[PDB]
Order: structure tokens, then sequence, then C-alpha cells
């Protein structure tokens, strides 16, 4: 039997599904973050 | 005007300040703002029902001169 690995190096990330949720929260945070300042922003425009 | 936080023991003490000032302008963005996304803290509260207490006659006077004297 043969056992390849095409795992690209995975399995050297510690624990990984912690680092995913981070990097996800990360991305998110700003996103949300982003949508909303920017929307206040322009209600803030908007009422000057 | 101030900012104050809620304490533990529902006391509001200062953490800041409101401090906006414009020139030329077509509302007030700060109070919007806080319409929006803050909730209005009415001091008054109404009853469940108005409980009438009276409906009262009156009269005003034949003449306003003691009233302009006094």
């Amino acid at each position: 039997p043969v056992m390849a690995d095409l795992n690209g190096g995975l399995q050297f990330v510690p624990e990984l599904k912690e680092f995913t949720a981070k990097l996800r929260k990360e991305l998110v945070e700003t996103s949300e973050v982003r949508k909303a300042v920017s929307i206040e922003t322009a209600l803030e425009h908007k009422v000057v | 005007g101030p900012i104050k936080v809620e304490l533990p023991t529902k006391e509001t003490v200062e953490i800041g300040i409101v401090d906006y000032e414009a020139g030329a302008s077509h509302g007030n963005p700060v109070v919007d703002f806080l319409k929006r996304n803050g909730s209005t803290l009415e001091q008054k509260v109404n009853l469940e029902n108005p409980i009438p207490i009276a409906v009262l006659d009156s009269y005003t006077p034949s003449t306003n001169e003691p009233y302009a004297r006094v």
C-alpha cells in the first residue's frame, strides 16, 4: 500500500481549527465594522 | 454634554463628553445617530389608564384690573 501525503504542510500548523476560526473572525469583523462605519459616515454626511 | 457609564449599582458616572461643532448644516448628526442606535430615556411614564380627578367650573373676573395690579 502507498500512502501519499498531498497535504501541503498543513499538518505542521498547530491548533489548526482555532487558527482558521481566528482568520475567519479577523475577516468577518473587518467586513462588518467597515460596513457599519461606512453606512453611519454616509448617514452623518446626509444629515449635515 | 457628558457621556456616562452605568455602574453595577445602576449609578451613572462621567467617562467622556459629546463635543460636536459644525458651521453650515441641515441637521445635528449626533442626535440623529443617538436616535437611530440608542433608546430615548423618558422620565415620564404613563399609567395603564388615566384616572379622572375632577371636572371643575371656574369664572374669569368681570375686570382685569385687579390681576393687572398684583
